């Protein structure tokens, strides 16, 4: 199968002067995110929080406040540069949840072993009227 | 002279002369709110004294009765009423924010990473003691300002 | 075995309620012969829908041959 | 006794204060069952 | 453009709108900088041709359908008119009695005063100018065709900013100022002196005679008898007769002294000729703009201004944004300085012209500033690239944009409270019968002491800090001098009190809010905490869906959309302030005994400190002229007043609603047309979200501005 | 959290998966269409409700549907 | 954390998330002993939040009502009442 | 059930300020609450209705008590035409002394407000005479409010909770509400008029302590039993009767006079008593139609199933409608709201032209206020009816159980209905606006004789047929000889003809071209508002743009920027759009009413007749001309009693303008700003010790539409109320 990579906490971060668009109390109390990648050389890139940074040669680790920021930066890395990346979610107690790419293959590429979730085997016009689910606690699309 | 806060480029803050000057650090650390190891009651006393003392002037000099031989009493009474409202609102914030017996929500790390005792202000009992000190000090400061202005009648530029 | 569905170029009428071309007329392009294909009939229309598309896939019982 | 001089402050100032305090404390409660 | 736009949307009407919306977005058509530059050059030639045609029209209408010759003989009691209407369906009532045996529409453009200042005395000269302008328009059109389809310049030619600055500073402005100074010295000065001497305009000598006969010009200024000898002998004092430093106003015509203007333009020409030799082009002398920019470093780590030359050399939009900001500010300054120091003869006592010019140039300036914001945001979205053209200062600004916007937000809230809340306080105190508690001159006073100090300094300046000046630069500063022309006040000292303090802080509030909107649009055009990849969505997009709580109007374009409304608010308040203050404290009639009666009798000081005062004494009282105009020559103003209210109301349908409703309704209408076999060939669609917003804001601004236009013109023509 | 559903009219074009800004969707094997794959939505706890996926879908009517639901910190896209 | 340009450490999340006390001081009490004793003695009964809220609300309302009911007519115009004959109404209305 | 709101876990788990707002907004939508059942829904509705009754009783009790305690009812009784009634006293510590002087009116010892609700005339007409009567009424209504609260609590306990079958009993409820709620109440009110109010109109004071010892008629019940009913009409009050006294008083208790009381300018009390007697008996007859449990009576279901044409184009007819009505509460609410809105408009139209309260016709400010108030309420109710109809179509309609009946066919040809309504609106708008603009252009060029002035000949013919002789026509009831005229010649013509031929009143006012133009404008408003609401209702389940709309509910923001963009596509958004048109239509109606009446009252009807045919006439001669006294309510030279209305005028303009901000700017801008504010707060020393517990977010899209509409409506109403009251009362009191 696929063994998710382990997060190495001794990975250097890009050279950056700091900004007002970084982490806030949510990272302290709720959660934050970490994106890691490997760069062939040292080069300038655009931060998703504003301003420009310099990625070092070798491994790079970056802390961000939302998953959407991680995916935006990862798409920029994959499209503009040619760099493989992966990101995780980090909780206040220190536990780490590997997030993306979930099984080592990008979601847009079909892969065996994935279980379907939220599939209705009918056309969208076959959903029932709301009156048929009144007082039942269900949704007309939840089948 | 502008650096990331505590050397961390990816925390949403910066170090500037406004934020990190040694004079600014000393002044902020010597205010009652940042005396983390001192009793909340005495810090509340100081804060209440200061604010109640300063609140007398606006009410006394700008109110509807400013041109009446009872303007000073009206200003002092208005300051006391505002202090009462602020004390009620402080009690409301304390009751909503802190449960009884919960540990302090203040940070327990210094700028250099040394662990410290969490500030007892951010607790139910500590906030209640601070609020009591604030109310007592506010009333006392308003009375003291009134006594200086309209009892002894000391020479002031405007009174 | 004979192929399923109408022939290429056949004029058909759409019976799918939520289709943009419901009760309209389209032309058959091709029919998928795989038994597992749930919507094998490919239909092309003269007018685009709100998304700018002018072709769609339908089942055998969602179309009616008209002359 | 001038009743308006007593009731107008109570209905305009004191009662709104008590109602707002109670509603704030009610909507801030983390456990209401 | 036509082929691709048609191919994108051939089956639906939407393409038609796109065909017009993206006509001049050259950067979207091609990516080659050289072709874009060539298109810009040709389009500029087209704009110049249109402007020349407009000038030709103005001069020809002055020559053919005007009472300029009659007005020249009696400026004070004759109204300028240069538009006449045909007698159809009864519209000939618009040809009102303006004076001097002429019936037409009275104009407020100030062209008669400009032509008088230029020395034009006959219709033939106006005809000649119109013909020359038509020739210049044709030449501009031919040059526009030639420099694109035949002789397009290369990219390296356009990027020669040193040469462009040298030519535009020393050649365009310096030589233009010098040549106009020559005209003023040799043509306008003697003609205007003869006119002020009460000479029949048809008996005044022709201008060329003043060139071919020195004796004629020496009778007015003896120094001309010595010719050019004093100039070469450095004895310039001899030219003190026609090159003066008086200050103030000419008591006969109510404008600035012409000799002061000639001396000013000579000095300006010299200054620009000096400034035009700064940059190095081809001879190894002069500065380099890149070197100057790279030579200004700073203690904040690396040098900041390094790299700006590359950005400003390879982006049309950045140049357009900066130039728009500067030109709009210049227009606003022009409005202020032209009202306070009237440069044309008989301009000060023509109240309608003064009001019109001030208001018009204020509107132009405001629109230009908003355009500057829009094209700055476009540069951020399209041309910003840190990996190729990096600049330090822009990076630092982007790294503390949050702090910038938060501080600006706070200052806007503070200004709003401590300015508008004072008016609300005054209204509440007045309604409650407590005038002694208001913020007024006869109550709690808020005096603008710094402005009064500046006024006093500028009033006492002559003889101490400006020994060579006879009087101050303006009669508004003070000094106790009133200038009256034909029984009407031109200018006099303008007092400043509590109401002025309040209204000035109102202006500061509105400007800071408009800046907040536009600058927020610029600094977050590429990304935000809410939308990390906003740059990929583009400059002009309606939203990114109802998720994240809802994301309507996040694009920089929508920031321009809102900034337009706030600019309209601010400028409207500015022009209302001007109108009321001038009518109340400056304009009026002076009797033979020196008694001054102002148009509204000095009610500004006490009435303008409450909102009800503005509602009653400004809007309600002064709308009387526009609403009672039916049956007179000004009835067109009443009709336009109603029509503009109608257009403004119409805009709210687009602004308040959304396109899904309209598309669903169009479905039923299409069914109805299909049933009768009259179906359109192109499928009808409702307007896009962005187009709906554009239509709404355009009709809102048009309605409001036109309403104010009709109100102002009717009032000032009927009472001033 | 919002709800996301896939209907059997899907032609397996993968455009919705590519358009998602928070990696909610993916592609899994199928035999109901020529492309032999169908979309799936296993990570709706990260869905913000932008509806880019619906904008990308080419079928009539839509084969991916987003139903807005109870709001959370992730769905509201809060960074504070 | 803070070693060779490293800002992430699973063994110290407080440092990694920047949960510091920028200006908090650990110095002892600067106040005089007798002064602190006096203030601890005389401000003690106001330190109970549940009692303080009710006391503040009820006592403040009572004081406000008492002040309003006892205001002098020369200070408060609404207490003084009209001092002039009424103005006539339109078309003879009273 | 963890935290507020307890009825929604989806909201209770929301960590933003949104949780609070929506908690308030969804509190009364019982069907959407967690784990709701039908029985609980009906029981909660019953308890809420008891609460509404309690609030109404408390409101009326307060009005009575404050009039008794601080009013001048007894003095107003003595001098009705010259004394201004007092609503309540003013105690405002922010007042200055001049305000205290200015607001002292009506003989009071201090500042007061003047009432414009008309309660004085109403209570005087129904027999109330002293302050003690008002006090007793106030105490009784307070007791009724307490009883309503007790019953609302009682019918919510397990012992006394009714079952669903009781709630779904239509026949019994209809019989009880027709025979009991309407007929018996009307009979009791007739008893009150005969026993109390009519004697009070003649100097006889009848109360609870002597009403058993005073005969309403001199001969008692003799004429009723013997059948000589006409004896109850032979001696009516004479034309020289003074309303409060016995001078000229008669003895009749039921008559058919018609016309107006010459002194009070209102309807005879005797006619009102006879009318209510007849209506009571009609409702008593009507209340015995349906079978409940006795084996006699009609079945609503059988009647609905029976009416099916054999070959007509109606399909299955009304089959299945009984179940649809009885199972959908929203359908019932829609029908009830439609009926109540129609009734409210009819009340407004009939109370100004046929006043029933003594001396209220002379109180011009009260008449204008009542008409405007009830017309705006009617407009809001009309919008609500269609809103709940669309809600019915979404939540309750089941196609399978409504196959080929009227609802299914109405859904089936919705395009034709929408097209015809659209055509009617386009025709009306084009031609009405064209006529107005043509007249404005003719006035601008100084040729007023070239106006297009079309007479409303149909309405003039109707007025002539009802007896008016202004236009010179010879239609029925205006000719000397005629069958209809002769049949009613002695019945009621002597009073009605005299009433219609006195132009001092508002009974069948003379009309001309301006009336024609403005009536077609009102028609345009009605048709366009109906178009918006009906399109919202019929498209509520889906359309080509969004074929699955029913799965998304009544109210949702949009369906995203795809498929061309889908803003304001829900049925709730259609209601939101229709509120603006309702406000515009009612504004035209009330402008017309007020201008026509204010020109009539000054004795200058030529002003309206000449100026109303072009729009500049409305702008100048109605708004601008009548705003002067209002805007001089306070000025640099002082203030008067109109200052409060001037302040309210400006307040309304401000709230109206504030609504534009929510309506024009949308959410994303504000959310981006709020994030910056959150950073600022977290970074500021001495303030970051304070922490929010609900994360700040910008308002939602639908919430913004609602808040903007609310600010707009409040500003609209307050501005016009200030103008109307100030303009009328400054001239008339
Ligand atoms: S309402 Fe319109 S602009 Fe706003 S998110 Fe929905 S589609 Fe986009
Ligand atoms: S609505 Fe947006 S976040 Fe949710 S699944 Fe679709 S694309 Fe992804």
């Amino acid at each position: 199968g696929f063994v998710p990579p382990q997060l190495d906490p001794s990975t250097p971060s890009p050279i950056f002067g700091g900004s007002t668009g970084g982490l806030l109390r949510k990272a302290q109390v709720e959660e934050f995110y970490v994106i890691t990648w490997t760069s062939p050389k040292e080069q300038v890139f655009e931060m998703p929080t504003g301003g420009a940074a310099i990625m070092r040669e070798g491994p790079n680790l970056l802390k961000l406040a939302r998953k959407e920021q991680c995916l935006a930066l990862g798409n920029r890395l994959r499209s503009k540069y040619k760099i493989a990346y992966q990101f995780y979610r980090v909780f206040p107690n220190g536990e780490v949840q590997y997030l993306h790419p979930k099984d080592g293959v990008y979601p847009e590429k079909v892969n065996a072993g994935r279980q379907g979730v939220g599939q209705n085997f009918r056309s969208i016009g076959k959903n029932v009227s709301p009156i048929e689910v009144k007082f039942t606690g269900k949704n007309t699309f939840d089948v | 002279v502008v650096q990331p806060i505590n050397g961390d480029p990816f925390i949403g803050s910066l170090e500037t002369p406004v934020t990190s000057s040694p004079l600014v650090a000393w002044y902020l650390s010597n205010l009652p709110a940042y005396r983390t190891a001192v009793s909340p009651l005495l810090r509340g006393i100081e804060v209440g004294l200061a604010h109640g003392y300063l609140l007398v002037g606006p009410f006394a000099l700008t109110g509807p009765l400013r041109n009446t031989p009872v303007h000073g009493q009206a200003g002092a009474l208005g300051a006391i009423g505002l202090v009462t409202i602020l004390s009620v609102v402080l009690t409301m914030y304390g009751v909503a924010s802190f449960e009884d017996g919960a540990p302090s929500t203040a940070p327990s790390l210094t700028l250099t990473g040394r662990k410290k005792e969490a500030d007892k202000l951010q607790t139910a009992e500590g906030w209640a003691q601070f609020t009591g000190g604030f109310f007592f000090g506010g009333v006392s400061g308003a009375i003291w300002a009134y006594f200086l202005l309209y009892v002894l009648d000391l020479p002031y530029f405007f009174k | 075995p004979p192929p399923i569905g109408p022939k290429r170029g056949t004029k058909v009428k759409i019976l799918r309620r939520e289709s943009y071309w419901y009760n309209g007329t389209g032309s058959v392009v091709t029919v998928d012969q795989d038994p597992n294909t749930r919507y094998p009939v490919v239909v092309r229309f003269a007018k685009v829908n709100y998304a700018g598309v002018s072709t769609n896939n339908y089942a055998l019982d969602e179309i009616k041959e008209v002359v | 006794l001038n009743l308006p001089s007593i009731f107008v402050p109570l209905v305009g100032l004191v009662f709104p204060a008590i109602a707002m305090t109670s509603l704030f404390l009610y909507v801030q409660k983390n456990k209401i069952v | 453009h036509f082929s691709r736009t048609l191919a994108k949307g051939p089956d639906t009407t939407t393409w038609i709108w796109n065909l017009h919306a993206d006509a001049h977005d050259f950067d979207s058509h091609t990516g080659d900088l050289e072709e874009i530059s060539r298109k810009v050059f040709s389009a500029h030639f087209g704009q110049l041709s249109i402007i020349f045609l407009w000038l030709s029209g103005m001069y020809f209408h002055g020559a053919r359908f005007s009472n300029y010759e009659a007005w020249l003989s009696d400026p004070t009691h004759i109204g300028p008119s240069a538009q006449v209407v045909w007698p159809i369906v009864g519209q000939e009532i618009l040809n009102g009695d303006v004076g001097g045996g002429f019936r037409g529409i009275q104009i407020t453009s100030g062209f008669f005063q400009l032509w008088r200042a230029s020395g034009i005395t006959s219709e033939l000269q106006l005809y000649c100018t119109a013909i020359g302008a038509l020739i210049f328009a044709a030449l501009m059109l031919f040059a526009g065709w030639f420099h694109y389809h035949k002789a397009a310049p290369k990219l390296a030619w356009f990027q020669d900013v040193e040469s462009m600055l040298n030519h535009h500073l020393a050649g365009l402005l310096g030589l233009g100022s010098l040549s106009w100074a020559g005209h003023q010295i040799h043509v306008s000065l003697p003609i205007n002196q003869f006119l002020d001497a009460g000479v029949d305009p048809k008996e005044i000598p022709l201008p060329h005679e003043f060139i071919l006969n020195r004796d004629l010009l020496a009778q007015l200024y003896p120094s001309f008898a010595e010719g050019a000898t004093p100039f070469f002998t450095l004895n310039w004092s001899k030219y003190a007769e026609f090159l003066t430093f008086r200050g103030g106003l000419d008591p006969v015509t109510g404008g600035l002294w012409l000799t002061d203007i000639a001396h000013h333009h000579l000095a300006i020409a010299i200054l620009f000729l000096i400034a035009g030799h700064m940059y190095r082009t081809n001879w190894g002398i002069g500065h380099g703009l890149k070197d100057i920019l790279e030579a200004h470093k700073g203690p904040f780590t690396g040098q900041g201004h390094k790299g700006l030359y590359e950005i400003l050399t390879t982006s049309w939009h950045a140049q357009l944004s900066l130039n728009l900001a500067m030109l709009g500010s210049t227009t606003i300054v022009v409005a202020h300085h032209m009202y306070s120091m009237p440069p044309y003869p008989y301009l000060a006592t023509d109240y309608g012209t003064q009001l019109s010019l001030f208001t018009h140039h204020m509107w132009i300036g405001g629109f230009l500033i908003v355009g500057a914001a829009a094209h700055a945001a476009i540069f951020m979205v399209r041309d910003y690239d840190p990996t190729t053209r990096y600049n330090d200062l822009l990076d630092r600004v982007l790294r503390h944009r949050d702090a910038i916007i938060s501080h600006l937000n706070w200052v806007c809230i503070f200004l709003g409270f401590h300015s508008f809340g004072l008016y609300i306080h005054n209204d509440t105190m007045s309604a409650l019968g407590r005038p002694q508690d208001m913020f007024s001159d006869t109550a709690i006073q808020l005096q603008p002491i710094f402005a009064q100090w500046v006024q006093n300094i500028h009033a006492t300046a002559p003889g101490v800090t400006a020994p060579g000046a006879t009087t101050s630069t303006s009669l508004t500063w003070g000094g106790g001098e009133l200038v009256a022309v034909g029984g009407k006040v031109a200018l006099l000292p303008i007092p400043l009190g509590t109401a002025d303090f309040l209204v000035h802080h109102i202006h500061a509030f509105t400007i800071h809010v408009t800046v907040l909107i536009l600058l927020k649009g610029v600094l977050f055009a590429r990304s935000s905490r809410l939308i990390p990849d906003k740059a990929n969505l583009g400059f002009r997009f309606p939203c990114d869906g109802p998720g994240r709580g809802g994301t309507c109007q996040v694009s920089a374009w929508d920031h321009v959309f809102l900034g337009l409304f706030w600019m309209y608010n601010a400028i409207s308040v500015v022009i209302f302030h001007f109108s009321w203050k001038m009518q109340s404290d400056v304009w009026g009639t002076i009797s033979d005994q020196g008694m001054v009666t102002h148009i509204t009798g000095g009610n500004f000081a006490q009435s303008s400190i409450t909102i009800n005062g503005w509602l009653r004494d400004f809007l309600w009282a002064q709308a009387s002229q526009v609403i009672q105009s039916y049956g007179s020559s000004l009835s067109a103003y009443g009709l336009f007043f109603l029509g503009a209210h109608f257009v403004w109301a119409f805009s709210l349908m687009f602004l308040f609603s959304g396109r899904g409703y309209w598309q669903e309704l169009i479905e039923s209408i299409v069914w109805a047309h299909n049933k009768l076999k009259v179906a359109p060939a192109t499928q009808p669609r409702a307007l896009s979200i962005i187009q709906g917003r554009a239509v709404g804001v355009t009709h809102y601004l048009l309605g409001g501005i036109a309403t104010t236009w009709a109100f102002f013109l009717a009032r000032i023509i009927a009472v001033g | 959290s919002h709800s996301v559903k896939i209907y059997d009219t899907c032609i397996g074009c993968t455009q919705c998966v590519r358009a998602c800004p928070t990696d909610v969707l993916e592609m899994i094997p199928w035999d109901g269409c020529k492309a032999k794959q169908i979309a799936s939505a296993p990570r709706t706890e990260d869905c913000v409700g932008c509806k880019r996926c619906e904008s990308a879908c080419p079928t009539d009517f839509l084969s991916v549907r987003v139903y807005l639901g109870p709001e959370t910190t992730r769905s509201m896209a809060l960074s504070y | 954390y803070g070693e060779k340009s490293v800002y992430f450490d699973l063994e110290d999340i407080g440092n990694t998330t920047g949960q510091w006390d920028l200006y908090g001081s650990d110095a002892p009490s600067p106040y005089n002993g007798l002064q602190s004793k006096f203030f601890n003695t005389f401000a003690a009964p106001f330190t109970k939040r549940g009692l303080l809220l009710k006391f503040l609300l009820l006592g403040g309302g009572s004081l406000l009502a008492y002040v309003s009911a006892s205001a002098s007519p020369d200070l408060l115009p609404i207490k003084k009442g009209p001092q002039l004959p009424p103005t006539p109404g339109p078309r003879g209305k009273i | 059930e963890l935290r507020f709101p307890r009825f929604s876990q989806g909201l209770a788990q929301d960590p933003t300020t949104r949780r609070i707002w929506f908690g308030i907004a969804t509190a009364h939508d019982f069907e959407s609450h967690d784990d709701i059942t039908e029985e609980r829904l009906y029981q909660n509705i019953f308890a809420s209705h008891f609460g509404q009754l309690a609030i109404i009783f408390l409101w009326t009790s307060g009005n009575l008590f404050h009039v008794a305690w601080q009013g001048n009812f007894e003095s107003w009784i003595q001098d009705p035409l010259h004394v201004r009634p007092i609503a309540h006293a003013i105690w405002d510590p922010h007042f200055g002394q001049p305000a205290v002087e200015a607001f002292t009116r009506g003989g009071a010892a201090g500042p007061v407000n003047i009432a414009y609700s008309g309660v004085y005339q109403w209570w005087y007409t129904i027999g109330l005479r002293t302050n003690e009567d008002l006090y007793t009424g106030a105490l009784f209504l307070l007791f009724l409010s307490t009883l309503s609260l007790v019953a609302g609590w009682l019918h919510l306990q397990p012992k006394w909770k009714p079952s669903l079958s009781w709630f779904k009993n239509a026949e019994s409820r209809l019989n009880h509400h027709l025979s009991g709620l309407f007929g018996v109440s009307s009979l009791a009110w007739t008893g009150h008029l005969v026993h109390v109010a009519i004697p009070a109109s003649r100097g006889e004071y009848v109360r609870w302590n002597n009403f058993l010892d005073v005969l309403p008629y001199p001969q008692g019940l003799g004429p009723l039993l013997t059948g000589q009913w006409n004896l109850y009409a032979q001696n009516p009050d004479s034309s020289n009767h003074l309303f409060g006294t016995a001078q000229g008083a008669g003895t009749a208790i039921l008559t058919l006079l018609g016309g107006f009381h010459p002194q009070t300018q209102s309807l005879w009390l005797t006619d009102i008593a006879h009318h209510h007697l007849a209506i009571a008996f009609i409702f008593l007859i009507a209340g015995h139609m349906y079978r409940t449990n006795f084996g006699i009576g009609h079945s609503i279901k059988d009647l609905l199933e029976a009416h099916t044409p054999p070959g007509g184009r109606l399909g299955r007819g009304h089959k299945g409608l009984y179940d649809t009505i009885n199972n959908s509460i929203h359908f019932q609410l829609g029908l009830a709201l439609a009926s109540l809105g129609v009734i409210t408009s009819l009340v407004a139209q009939h109370m100004y032209s046929l006043p029933a309260y003594a001396f209220i016709a002379q109180d011009f400010t009260t008449q204008a206020a009542l008409y405007t108030h009830h017309q705006y309420i009617a407009g809001f109710i009309m919008t609500g009816a269609f809103a709940h109809g669309a809600i019915f179509f979404i939540r309750d309609y089941n196609p399978e159980q409504n196959e080929d009946n009227v609802l299914a066919r109405m859904l089936d040809h919705k395009e034709a209905i929408i097209s015809h309504l659209s055509w009617a609106s386009l025709f009306l708008g084009f031609h009405t606006l064209g006529l107005y603009v043509h007249n404005d252009v003719m006035l601008a060029f100084g040729t007023p004789e070239k106006q297009i002035l079309i007479e409303p000949i149909f309405a003039q013919w109707i007025q002539s047929a009802h007896g008016k002789t202004t236009y010179g026509f010879d239609i029925l009831l205006s000719s000397t000889n005629g069958p209809a005229f002769n049949a009613g010649r002695s019945l009621w013509l002597p009073g009605w003809l005299n009433a219609v031929n006195e132009n001092s009143n508002s009974l069948f006012l003379t009309i001309g071209p301006g009336d024609f133009l403005v009536h077609h404008a009102i028609a345009l408003g009605l048709h366009t508002t109906t178009l918006i609401l009906v399109k919202g209702a019929l498209d509520a389940r889906g359309s080509k743009l969004m074929p699955d709309k029913k799965d998304f509910g009544y109210s949702f923001p949009c369906d995203g920027p795809g498929r061309g963009g889908t803003c304001d596509i829900s049925a709730w958004d259609a209601f939101y759009l229709a509120v603006f048109w309702m406000l515009n239509t009612i504004g035209w109606v009330t402008f017309y009413w007020h201008w026509k009446h204010i020109t009539l009252w000054q004795g200058n009807v030529s002003q309206f007749n000449e100026s109303s045919t072009y729009l500049m006439g409305w702008l100048r001669d109605y708004l601008w001309l009548n705003s002067s006294q209002l805007i001089n309510g306070y000025n640099p030279f002082g203030m008067n009693s109109l200052s409060v209305w001037a302040w309210m005028f400006l307040f309304g303009h401000l709230v109206w303008a504030t609504g534009f901000m929510f309506l024009i700017s949308w959410r994303g801008y504000w959310q981006e700003l709020i994030e910056t504010l959150a950073w600022a707060h977290e970074r500021t020393p001495l303030a970051n010790l304070i922490r929010w517990r609900d994360k700040p977010v910008a308002l939602s899209i639908v919430q913004a539409r609602l808040v903007g509409l609310a600010h707009f409506s409040v500003g609209y109403i307050f501005t016009y109320a200030a103008f109307l009251i100030a303009s009328t009362s400054g001239k008339f009191g």
